[PDB]
């Protein structure tokens, strides 16, 4: 039951070598295999390798072999996970796996998995305007606060109307990747015309490492 | 190299519901004995995976109420017998095998609605954005069901240069409809290369097609 | 040649982690000792610790032990350590070594080195900015012409004057990090005043950890 | 545990000199089979460290044997009978058997020069960086020997308060006086309110300490 540990993220220039580190629970740590899969987005999971940190040993997949190195600090079981020569294609989601003494005859329950992103990006703070941005007229009975975020870099971003105060009818679209590899967002809020027409309007903007905060007052 | 084909590839369906879902394999599935074989789990928002089958009927300890699948090797299949909000998500199986072993490509697992065209709104790009020498506008489409509508643009009337991308909600919360951002894209320059701005629709919820513009100058 | 390879430097926020690894040259890579040492900046040489291939671990100075680990991978014939709860002052030239012969009597041997730098900073173009033609008013006979940098961020930082065709009688002056948690450099030409070819004066410039380029001449 | 020290801290050796450098350990290093281990390395501004002598004094092969050392069990030296330009660098010296823990903190090498004073130039900024909030204004104090030199500014005839900064050569490449550059920096509100703006400088080869000056705007 009780979880493995796995920190956040981090963001890489092509070709380098980056790692992933992941820890025992309320739990003894060297009795049982580990596995290592990779979740990649848009597509199906992968295993890349079984580890077992008491002997320092793998089984491996044929499609690798070569790039990855993994063992775990005897003194703590601190599982480390080592990628080298990475591609952008290696963009993806690393999750932890134990095996359990019987169950691993099926497989086993991980920590929390842990995003890592290559580019030869960047960091930027988001570019940002109104954009619905306001009905100059229509059949008004509700319309949309909107606003924008572009050549941002990296994601994610957080985001709040009249700092959060508005919550209800509020959305939020996924990332894009712009063609510079930067990023864009949205956010939108479907108003009452009425409301609209009469109190003022914020798209409220935050991230780290960018450290800035923007507040676009709309109309 | 060892097979697995799941299916449906996606699913849609209402609160209490019965819905299956099957796995097909080139072969039998076992490190060893002759004896360890295949299982499912469910991932959603991030989490890890949250493993249902075990090992072909067995159903994982402390789970939910019967997900529990039939038969063997080349073949497997689940079975839920009722729909609760909880389950929508990514189901996968795997298949108890010697490793290296291989996922077979996931499927989505949703909630079915009523078919409901979304709200539809387009607007200028603002003109600190305009002077900033790339520039862009957003055809936005709130709250619809299904997520299968489908979005054009004309500027002059004549459609885009494909300088455009999109972006769509997750299934809603509550509504279970979704949202849809497209953008178009232009320097300052081809946005003085046409006049009027305009993004056109078609959608289950859509009786008809669907239009909305600006034009810069106003 | 009796060489380890080393690569690329390395940056981060407090509180991290890091990885620094090295390859040996065509040798019997398992019978090596290998110390990991470092170069403080301002600061005396530093002894971290002491690894034996198929050993792993074998010496550890108390101080860093639990904060370090170590370990190397046969298959690659390379060492690695990695240095957890990253710190400022932690900032050195990581060097992995190599010992084998009389060693005992004292021989440690090098790899190129490592940098590693901690910041609670992110990226940021140069404040680049020209050095004036100052005393243009009142010269007898002799100037010198300047360029400057302030806030960059991370260093190095590329540097030319005359866009490089002509460089003579000048002075780089070493860049240091400012209070800002970012850079400041400048450079310095030695000119005859009567130089009217002041003119060609072009300083340019370079900051691939930002990916930027910039250029200013000053009469 | 070993603790030791190396002398003299620094030093500018003329041309052809016969020189050295004494390691004076508190810990008595008779080390591992009751035979002394102990070890001298060089190292260069951005290069790798470098073995000289080891055992005491064996030297490592292609080592100008100019390099010569030897010593008692607290009290060892390093020894040069000659200077050539690339012998200026830092001189280092440690211990080992199985407990390698150890560092001297290292001696610099320079070269002994003739006295020179410095050619010394100052600027006001542009309004680009009043305009910018923060003002710089820095002296440039180029090609003097010794390595000493003392730098000052003055604001409407008085003396500097909070902020500077330096940056100096490594002596030369070539001549081997040194060039530094320093500055005070304020915030464009304190110059603003300054009208007069002076840097003042003292230095060995000097008959007296030495102002630059100019006034906002002119």
């Amino acid at each position: 039951q009780d979880l493995l540990l796995q920190s956040g993220a981090e963001v890489r220039e092509p070709g380098a070598s980056v790692t992933v580190s992941c820890q025992a629970s309320n739990y003894t740590f060297p009795d049982y295999y580990i596995h290592w899969v990779r979740l990649v987005p848009g597509q199906g999971l992968e295993w890349l390798g079984e580890m077992k940190p008491k002997v320092g040993v793998t089984n491996v997949s044929k499609k690798i072999r070569d790039r990855l190195f993994m063992t775990a600090d005897t003194s703590t079981d601190t599982a480390y996970m080592v990628l080298s020569a990475l591609t952008p294609g290696d963009t993806a989601i690393y999750y932890c796996t134990r095996l359990e003494p019987d169950f691993l005859s099926g497989w086993a329950h991980w920590g929390k998995g842990v995003l890592v992103t290559v580019s030869p990006a960047s960091t930027k703070g988001p570019s940002v305007f109104p954009l619905a941005p306001s009905s100059r007229s229509t059949s008004e009975s509700t319309a949309a606060l909107g606003c924008l975020v572009k050549d941002y870099f990296p994601e994610p971003v957080t985001v709040s109307w009249n700092s959060g105060s508005l919550t209800s009818g509020v959305h939020t679209f996924p990332a894009v990747l712009q063609s510079s590899g930067l990023y864009s967002l949205s956010s939108v809020v479907t108003v009452p015309s009425s409301s609209l027409g009469t109190q003022t309007y914020v798209c409220n903007v935050n991230h780290k490492p960018s450290n800035t905060k923007v507040d676009k007052r709309v109309e | 190299e060892i097979v697995m084909t799941q299916t449906p590839l996606s699913l849609s369906v209402t609160p209490g519901e019965p819905a299956s879902l099957s796995c097909r394999s080139s072969a039998s599935l076992l490190h060893g004995n002759g004896n360890t074989y295949l299982h499912w789990y469910l991932r959603k928002a991030g989490q890890s995976p949250q493993l249902l089958i075990f090992g072909g009927s067995k159903r994982v300890p402390g789970i939910s109420d019967r997900f529990i699948g039939s038969g063997a090797g080349t073949n497997f299949t689940l079975k839920i017998s009722s729909v609760e909000a909880d389950d929508v998500g990514f189901y996968y199986c795997a298949q108890g095998v010697a490793f290296p072993w291989t996922f077979g490509q996931g499927t989505k697992v949703e909630i079915k609605r009523a078919v409901a065209a979304p709200s539809v709104f387009i607007f200028p790009p603002s003109e600190d954005q305009v002077k900033s020498g790339t520039v862009s506008v957003v055809c936005l489409l709130n709250n619809f069901y299904p997520r299968e509508a489908s979005v054009k643009w004309k500027v002059d009337g004549v459609l885009k240069t494909g300088n455009s991308q999109e972006s769509v909600t997750e299934q809603d919360s509550k509504d279970n409809t979704y949202s849809l951002s497209s953008t178009l894209t232009l320097s300052n320059t081809d946005y003085q290369s046409h006049n009027v701005y305009a993004c056109e629709v078609t959608h289950q919820g859509l009786s008809s097609p669907v239009t909305k513009s600006f034009n810069r100058g106003e």
